[PDB]
């Protein structure tokens, strides 16, 4: 009954670091005390439902305090002009200064101006008032409260499910290719074609009245005569106004191209053509697997097939399915992975084609998005890996994968760290060296030494994409090759206009710095690569410790015997890799955000001439776009960007106090914490009050863990102010 | 010069230490020579 | 322009919401 | 395998697992892993030998 | 000519930075008076300077917009100079220095002290293995073909797996 | 399907698959197969051409049987692995 | 309403956090 | 406690028992060995996990092993 | 030996230190250690300090059986005495005699001592963690 039930040795552990574990080990119901598999699962499914739930709130949160307290109506008449409003700021320690700079948006109370492009989506969603941002805060707390009865309810006795229905993957495939991507997508295109694009025309489609509105003046007959294409005919006209009916279309699904041109973001017709063909595909996909009818697949069957002639990947995919579906680790490393490359593709699909409209003139909104869908693409791709390494310590069996793909990976990992290794190395060396030759060459007043690769390749894909500016003339860009000629009359024809256009961020021109700084982002990946297939591969033994699998995932160490045995628990690996992808992602993230200020400022010849040498990155990117934030604040006065200055030095403060934990280890503290235990117990008055858990250091693995989070919370302080400052004093 | 001060000369960091002298003055003096290419 | 009865009414929601979840909570405790 | 011949090692868990050692003596009887392979290649800890039964041996060039 | 980029002879951004040092330099130069080692060495600064930026116009390197050159590495042979040329030298060079330390450490593995022949080299043959490290990629491949470059991994440590 | 019920498919000890991968085809023979996959890929290539290269598309000339047809080109190419391994167990 | 701020934010993130933590602290220190 | 384990390649040294500083090891009589002892942990609750154990073992890997678990006031070695 | 102590013996002559037990050798568990020595002389506490053994008998307090042990192997590696015996005291005054449990230091073996801790295969022939998941064993 005390704290850690789950755990009777953290029970019976008497120090202070017994709450730690406990909260640490909360959430590892796999290793619990008494855990059933079945247990196990339930378990799973009713904390997944808390969590939808919670994101949900979160969800209606956002949309009630922009109904409440935002400007979303004002905002709606005048995108470009008016600042979209968060949420008010209910704070007794703002001074008068404080309050007047506060005091923004066109409202009478201090409030935060939204950096999270939610007014942008509403409104292209089809959001007008703030009744309708209400209603939906409503609708979703109604979800929320669903889905919270829901896990309450899927713990019952009688409402317990099992483990064959947990471990039913083909009918649980089946549902979610076809209902859940499938027809939600389905709904979507829906809801674009009867609420989104009459709004953008001028329409007020709502609950009252959409049924007896028709989206097409034609109806259904077009869609049962399978005359489809009168849903394509008069579409909107390059003269179309968004929100008003001026040069507005009929059509419903169109394939045009492009962006529309007064808010710089693709077609809704083209969204809703886009979701629902889509979905078909997924619908159909749906239909694979086998589910109580005969007809379908067996992945069983399909693993244990593919193995290639004459034994070329030993056993082929044998054994595969049983371990994936025995582990849970597995299936959340490749979930983990999966993910963590789909929020990268949007982080980089957002940009360069916006779908919200007058998102791509808010400047801050496109970086904030960006930075923040990068970093969590690298947390994703972490933890994909982190779990990798979880399932080869925990859950894989030798004996199932005698001979498999997946056993050959641990056969030939001295060859695979080996190459990473490599590869990690010429891309770091290769990459600094040049960098280096550029700095001392400019810096001895010749930057003509300078050596500038030309990104040929990636310019020859802009060029085969559409680019012209190259000269290349290659496929798109050669209009009469085949590739430019098959389609002329679908896209074509607006996205040429859109590639060529030089005032859109899709496919930016490339240079010398794109080069370095591309290679640079390669040595990230690898790196971090290297070190989590590194830890993925030798956490079940080395030759530095065989029977590592004996002790686990995450221990501190083997000893001081054999050299020392630091950081040696393939956990570590994790604690390592994660400083990795921090570095690569804040590389990415100051090369997109420092082309883009130019790009936006309108002298992308200051990128192209400095971003060269570091010097450039150093001066003409943080020193050069630091000034609007740490003047926040000052002698003279604050704007309202003091509260961007204050927490830039609050990551900072944290990212600083992460070194502590990193470098001073547990010995030091340790004596120390029994020198003040001391003094504690002998001093008179307040050795009356005495402790119950005795105070001990934190455990190695602990500070290792609390000295990262103390690193990785202050990157993300830094330069999200430093990202959302900086944007909003230069534009 | 007896060989055991052959020897000594002829251990790892003296015999580093030399041939990356004459490693780098080899490539100064092609830098004095054939200057500031950028190409061949 | 919301009103103090919408809010209340959310408000109200939210509270109900937040019952269930102190349910869902003990059900995933024991 | 044979005193004095080279024997590569077959044990996982050895340092010198696929590699070749000198025996040096085979004790009677006793002895679980009778045969005392003794290597050039010091391990983490420190040395050079190390005992071996005769199925975690086997020969490459004899005495 | 590729990329956009036009012939650093014929650019004028090219020309406006050569102009622009030139400028730099003689307006540094005002402080020395005629004949001072430092007006002399400043003289040949500049002529170097000139002579560099001919060099660069001759060499048919392409100049961007920002007037620098910039080097096209896409194995075109207009442009082998730049990098396809001294790749080959590089990696030429590179083959002959891991074929001198590998045929080495073959002649010290054999020695009756290995570990004392790491440290202290045999100068009189790691000359000579450096010398003849010269046609190494007929020696490697040799050593391929006879098979004693590439041990059978059925002799070499492993962990477990 | 679970664990137990699924045939078993492997055949990294042999040279060719066994038939039953081929499932509801297990028992169509070797000749079909492959006439089959040739009128496949010739009907397929013909109405991808016609629809995309021949012709160019739009939303008044996409037709629905050439974009039918054009997926019988991977059903050719699934029908002629299927000829071969059916050639190979013999049938 | 305008009220509401002043009401919420301070019962929310003084009194609930406060309380809450004065009940995990008794919990944990059970038996 | 910790787990302390002895596998049957010990070779009798008795270099463990001696790193001991809590006496949680101890030669006993066995068959297997040329030495004709191998060692024992009967007082395993007082490890404290430093090691020395597996740091003085000359196997080519560890014929004393110990995993780290339950935590105690004797195991932490807390004076207080 | 027995479960037995004196609790009388003179004890070193020692200026006291602030290395000693605080507030939970009293509560949960003390420590001593009782050795003879040939003639009255210097040596190192376990805790910061320096004491005075005296001549014959001398019996020391401490918190830890560590601390006990190390002063141990001081004893033994510098005045050649090897007689001492250690005791852990209860606070509800029993005592047990552990260190040199058959009156002989565990070094040399006993022909009575049988084996706990002990495995009759090699190390890396362990069950791997999958083999004993939801299970509750471990793989040793
Ligand atoms: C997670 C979503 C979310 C977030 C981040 C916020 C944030 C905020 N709300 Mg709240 N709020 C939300 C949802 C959310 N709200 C919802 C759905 C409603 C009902 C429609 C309200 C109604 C509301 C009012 C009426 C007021 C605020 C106010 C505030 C501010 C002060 C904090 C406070 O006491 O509010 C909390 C107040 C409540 C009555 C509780 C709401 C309960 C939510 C739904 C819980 C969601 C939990 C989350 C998903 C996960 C657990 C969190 C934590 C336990 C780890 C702050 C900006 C005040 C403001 O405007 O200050 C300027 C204010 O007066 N909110
Ligand atoms: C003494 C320093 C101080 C303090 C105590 C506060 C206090 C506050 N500020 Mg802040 N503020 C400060 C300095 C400070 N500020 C400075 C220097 C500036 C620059 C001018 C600002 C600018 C500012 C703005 C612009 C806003 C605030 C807000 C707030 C309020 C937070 C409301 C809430 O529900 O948060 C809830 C708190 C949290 C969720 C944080 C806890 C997260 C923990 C660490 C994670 C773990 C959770 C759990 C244990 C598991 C609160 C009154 C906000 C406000 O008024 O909202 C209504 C707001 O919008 N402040
Ligand atoms: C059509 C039927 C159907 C549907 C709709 C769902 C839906 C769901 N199931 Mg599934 N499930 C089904 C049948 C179905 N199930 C069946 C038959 C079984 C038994 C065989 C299961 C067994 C099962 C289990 C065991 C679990 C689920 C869970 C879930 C949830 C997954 C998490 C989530 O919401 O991701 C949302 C994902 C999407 C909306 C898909 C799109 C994702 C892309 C990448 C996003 C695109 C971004 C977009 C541009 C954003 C714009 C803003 C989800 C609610 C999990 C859960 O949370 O349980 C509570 C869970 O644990 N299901
Ligand atoms: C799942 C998504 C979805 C949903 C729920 C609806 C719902 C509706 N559509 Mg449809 N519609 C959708 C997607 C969807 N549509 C898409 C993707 C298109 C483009 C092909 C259309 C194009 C369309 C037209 C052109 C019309 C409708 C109409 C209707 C009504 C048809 C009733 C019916 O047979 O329902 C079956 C389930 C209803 C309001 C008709 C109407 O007048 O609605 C009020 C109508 O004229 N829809
Ligand atoms: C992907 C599916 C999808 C999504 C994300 C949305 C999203 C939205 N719709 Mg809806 N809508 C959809 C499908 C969808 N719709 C379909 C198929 C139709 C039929 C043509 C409509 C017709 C429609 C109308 C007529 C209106 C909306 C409106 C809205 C907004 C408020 C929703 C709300 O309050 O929900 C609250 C309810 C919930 C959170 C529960 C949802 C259902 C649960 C999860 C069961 C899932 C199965 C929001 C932008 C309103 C608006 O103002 O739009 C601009 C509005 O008036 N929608
Ligand atoms: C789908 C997502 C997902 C899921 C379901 C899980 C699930 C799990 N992970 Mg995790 N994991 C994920 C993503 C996910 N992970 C990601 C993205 C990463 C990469 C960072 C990891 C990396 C990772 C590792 C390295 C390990 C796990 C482990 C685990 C297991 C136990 C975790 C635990 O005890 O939590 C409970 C944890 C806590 C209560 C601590 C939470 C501390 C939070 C994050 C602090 C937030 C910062 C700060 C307070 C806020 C500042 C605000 C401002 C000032 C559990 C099965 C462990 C395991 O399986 O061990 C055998 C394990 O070792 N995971
Ligand atoms: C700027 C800081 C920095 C630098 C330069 C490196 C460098 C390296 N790390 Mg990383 N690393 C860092 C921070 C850094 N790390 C941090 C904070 C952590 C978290 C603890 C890690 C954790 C870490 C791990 C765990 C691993 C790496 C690896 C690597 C290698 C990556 C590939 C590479 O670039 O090789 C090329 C090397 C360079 C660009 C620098 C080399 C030195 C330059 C060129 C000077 C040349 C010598 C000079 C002439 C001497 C003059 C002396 C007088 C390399 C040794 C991986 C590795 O070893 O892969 C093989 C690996 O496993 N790092
Ligand atoms: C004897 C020379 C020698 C040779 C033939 C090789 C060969 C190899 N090394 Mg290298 N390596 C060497 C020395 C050598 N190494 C030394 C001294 C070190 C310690 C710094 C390393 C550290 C090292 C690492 C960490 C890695 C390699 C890797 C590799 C492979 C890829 C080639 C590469 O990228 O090299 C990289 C070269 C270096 C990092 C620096 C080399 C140092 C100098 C310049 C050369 C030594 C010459 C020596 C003094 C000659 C004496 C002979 C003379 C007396 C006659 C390859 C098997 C990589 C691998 O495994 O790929 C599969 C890899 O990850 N090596
Ligand atoms: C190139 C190497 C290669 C070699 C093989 C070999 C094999 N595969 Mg195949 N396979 C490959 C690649 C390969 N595969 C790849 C890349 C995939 C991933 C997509 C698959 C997926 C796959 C599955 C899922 C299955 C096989 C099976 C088999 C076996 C029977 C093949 C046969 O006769 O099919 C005969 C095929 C036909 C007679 C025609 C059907 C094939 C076409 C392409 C279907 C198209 C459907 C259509 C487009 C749907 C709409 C699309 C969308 C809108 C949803 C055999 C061992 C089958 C088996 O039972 O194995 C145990 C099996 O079930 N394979
Ligand atoms: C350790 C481990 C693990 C983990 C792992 C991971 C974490 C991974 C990741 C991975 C990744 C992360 C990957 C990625 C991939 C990708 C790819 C593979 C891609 C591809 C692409 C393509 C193919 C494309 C193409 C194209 C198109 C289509 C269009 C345009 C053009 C182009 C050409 C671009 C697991 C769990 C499994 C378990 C076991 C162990
Ligand atoms: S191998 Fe280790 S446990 Fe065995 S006798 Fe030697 S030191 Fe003691």
């Amino acid at each position: 009954t005390k704290f850690p039930k789950f755990s009777q040795a953290l029970a019976q552990d008497p120090a202070t670091r017994r709450i730690w574990y406990g909260i640490a080990t909360a959430h590892d119901l796999e290793s619990h005390d008494g855990m059933t598999e079945e247990n196990l699962y339930q378990k799973i499914f009713a904390s997944h439902f808390g969590h939808l739930a919670i994101i949900f709130l979160w969800t209606s949160g956002n949309l009630f305090h922009v109904a409440w307290q935002g400007n979303f109506q004002q905002w709606v008449l005048n995108p470009l002009k008016v600042k979209p409003i968060a949420h008010a700021i209910w704070d007794p320690h703002f001074g008068q200064s404080a309050i007047k700079a506060f005091t923004r948006g066109g409202v009478s109370y201090p409030v935060n101006i939204a950096t999270s492009g939610v007014y942008h989506w509403w409104y292209t969603v089809g959001m007008r008032t703030n009744e309708d941002l209400y209603f939906g805060a409503l609708g979703l707390l109604v979800l929320s409260t669903t889905l919270l009865f829901a896990g309450w309810l899927h713990l019952q006795p009688k409402f317990r499910p099992g483990i064959a229905w947990f471990k039913n993957n083909e009918s649980r495939l089946n549902h979610h290719l076809s209902g859940l991507f499938g027809v939600s997508s389905l709904a979507w295109s829906g809801h674009l074609i009867h609420v989104a694009i009459p709004e953008s025309r001028g329409q007020h489609i709502r609950w009252n009245n959409f049924t007896s509105t028709l989206p097409h003046p034609e109806g259904l007959t077009p869609f049962f005569t399978g005359n489809w294409g009168l849903y394509a005919e008069n579409p909107d006209t390059a003269q179309h106004i968004f929100g008003t009916s001026e040069g507005a279309g009929t059509a419903i699904l169109t394939f045009l191209g492009g962006f529309h041109p007064q808010t710089q973001s693709m077609w809704l017709t083209d969204i809703a053509h886009h979701h629902l063909a889509i979905a078909v595909v997924f619908i159909f996909a749906g239909h694979m697997y086998r589910t109580n009818w005969g007809i379908g697949h067996s992945m069983k069957e399909i693993l244990d097939a593919h193995v290639p002639p004459k034994g070329r990947l030993g056993a082929g995919h044998r054994g595969l399915f049983e371990t994936i579906t025995d582990s849970l680790h597995m299936q959340l490393g490749l979930a983990l992975a999966s993910l963590g490359v789909a929020t990268s593709l949007v982080a980089q699909h957002m940009y360069a084609l916006p779908s919200y409209a007058f998102m791509a003139k808010d400047y801050v909104t496109q970086a904030a998005l960006y930075t923040h869908h990068q970093y969590i693409a690298g947390f994703l791709m972490v933890g994909a890996f982190a779990h990798g390494a979880i399932f080869f310590v925990r859950d894989y069996d030798p004996e199932v994968n005698k001979d498999n793909v997946l056993a050959r990976m641990l056969q030939h990992k001295e060859a695979i760290i080996s190459h990473l290794s490599w590869v990690s190395l010429f891309l770091g060396f290769h990459t600094l060296g040049l960098y280096i030759h550029n700095d001392v060459c400019v810096a001895f007043g010749t930057p003509e030494k300078q050596i500038l690769f030309e990104p040929v390749f990636a310019q020859f894909i802009q060029a085969a994409s559409g680019k012209a500016l190259y000269g290349f003339d290659v496929l798109l860009s050669s209009s009469t090759s085949a590739a430019s000629v098959a389609s002329s009359k679908i896209w074509l024809p607006g996205w040429m206009e859109a590639i060529n256009s030089g005032k859109n961020s899709l496919f930016l021109t490339i240079g010398p710095g794109d080069f370095l700084v591309h290679h640079a982002i390669a040595l990230g990946l690898h790196t971090t690569t290297l070190i989590l297939v590194k830890g993925a591969l030798d956490a079940r033994g080395s030759k530095l410790m065989p029977d590592k699998k004996d002790f686990g995932y995450s221990f501190p160490c083997d000893g001081p015997g054999r050299g020392g045995t630091c950081d040696i628990s393939a956990w570590d690996a994790f604690y390592l890799a994660m400083f990795w992808m921090l570095n690569t992602i804040s590389w990415v993230t100051f090369y997109w955000h420092w082309k883009h200020l130019t790009v936006w400022g309108g002298n992308a010849a200051a990128f192209n001439e400095s971003s060269t040498y570091i010097m450039g990155w150093l001066r003409d990117y943080l020193w050069l776009n630091s000034s609007p934030l740490i003047n926040g604040y000052n002698a003279f006065g604050m704007n309202a960007q003091a509260v961007w200055a204050w927490m830039f030095l609050f990551g900072h403060l944290i990212w600083a106090t992460g070194f502590m934990f990193l470098i001073s280890w547990r010995g030091y503290w340790q004596e120390l914490i029994e020198t003040l235990v001391w003094a504690h117990e002998r001093t008179p008055i307040a050795n009356l009050v005495k402790w119950r858990d005795k105070p001990v250091a934190l455990s190695i693995v602990q500070a290792r863990l609390v000295g990262l989070a103390h690193f990785t919370v202050g990157f993300i302080f830094t330069f999200a102010p430093f990202v959302i400052a900086s944007t909003t004093g230069k534009f | 010069m007896s060989k055991d001060l052959l020897k000594y000369l002829s251990t790892a960091p003296v015999l580093l230490t030399a041939w990356m002298s004459l490693t780098a003055g080899m490539i100064i003096e092609i830098q004095r020579f054939f200057p500031d290419s950028l190409s061949f | 322009m919301i009103t103090d009865s919408q809010i209340f009414f959310a408000l109200c929601i939210a509270l109900t919401a937040a019952v269930l979840a102190i349910g869902l909570g003990r059900q995933l405790y024991v | 395998i044979e005193r004095g011949s080279k024997v590569r090692v077959l044990r996982p868990e050895s340092y010198w697992f696929q590699e070749c050692g000198s025996v040096a003596t085979i004790a009677k009887g006793g002895d679980r892993y009778p045969v005392v392979v003794r290597f050039e290649k010091v391990n983490y800890a420190g040395v050079a030998t190390n005992n071996f039964a005769l199925d975690e041996l086997g020969e490459v060039e004899a005495p | 000519d590729v990329s956009g980029l036009t012939p650093c002879k014929d650019s004028a951004v090219f020309k406006k930075r050569l102009d622009g040092s030139v400028k730099k330099l003689q307006a540094r130069l005002a402080n020395y008076t005629e004949g001072t080692p430092a007006y002399l060495a400043l003289e040949q600064q500049i002529d170097q300077t000139k002579a560099r930026f001919a060099k660069y116009g001759d060499k048919g390197l392409l100049c961007g917009a920002d007037g620098l050159p910039h080097l096209i590495a896409d194995g075109r042979p207009d442009h082998a100079g730049e990098f396809v040329i001294p790749a080959f030298g590089f990696l030429y060079i590179a083959g002959w220095i891991g074929w001198a330390g590998r045929s080495y450490l073959q002649f010290s593995k054999k020695t009756d002290k290995p570990n004392e022949n790491e440290i202290i080299i045999n100068v009189p043959v790691a000359l000579g293995m450096m010398s003849g490290a010269f046609l190494w990629p007929l020696a490697a491949w040799k050593e391929l073909i006879n098979g004693q470059l590439l041990v059978p991994g059925d002799e070499v440590t492993v962990s477990p797996r | 399907v679970d664990r137990s019920e699924a045939a078993d498919t492997w055949w990294g000890d042999k040279d060719y698959p066994p038939s039953i991968v081929l499932g509801i085809g297990k028992d169509v023979p070797s000749s079909i197969f492959g006439v089959t996959s040739g009128l496949a890929f010739a009907i397929g290539v013909y109405c991808v051409a016609q629809s995309n290269l021949v012709n160019i598309l739009s939303g008044s000339t996409v037709n629905g049987f050439y974009v039918a047809g054009a997926l019988l080109v991977p059903y050719s190419w699934g029908l002629h692995v299927a000829a071969w391994i059916q050639k190979q167990n013999g049938k | 309403a305008s009220f509401l701020p002043s009401i919420l934010t301070p019962v929310v993130t003084l009194v609930f956090p406060g309380l809450m933590f004065a009940l995990f602290f008794v919990l944990i220190e059970q038996e | 406690s910790h787990s302390v384990r002895v596998y049957d390649t010990c070779i009798g040294c008795t270099q463990c028992v001696r790193a001991c500083p809590c006496d949680v090891l101890e030669m006993v009589p066995w068959d297997g060995c040329k030495a004709g002892q191998i060692a024992s942990a009967p007082r395993a609750e007082d490890c404290i996990g430093c090691k020395r154990c597996e740091t003085a073992c000359p196997t080519d890997f560890l014929s004393v092993r110990v995993y780290l678990g339950s935590e105690t006031t004797r195991s932490l070695g807390l004076t207080y | 030996t027995s479960d037995v102590l004196n609790l009388q013996i003179p004890t070193p002559t020692f200026g006291g230190s602030t290395g000693g037990w605080l507030r939970a050798a009293e509560i949960e568990e003390k420590y001593a250690i009782t050795w003879t020595s040939k003639k009255e002389q210097i040596f190192e506490m376990p805790t910061s300090g320096a004491a005075i053994m005296q001549k014959g008998e001398n019996l020391l307090y401490l918190a830890k059986k560590e601390q006990c042990l190390a002063l141990s192997t001081q004893l033994r590696t510098l005045f050649k005495i090897s007689d001492y015996k250690i005791y852990r005291i209860f606070p509800n005054s029993e005592v047990q005699y552990l260190h040199p449990k058959d009156g002989v230091f565990p070094e040399k073996l006993n022909e009575g001592r049988i084996g706990v801790g002990n495995v009759g295969y090699s190390i890396g022939k362990n069950p791997n963690p999958v083999n004993v998941k939801f299970t509750g064993k471990n793989t040793f």
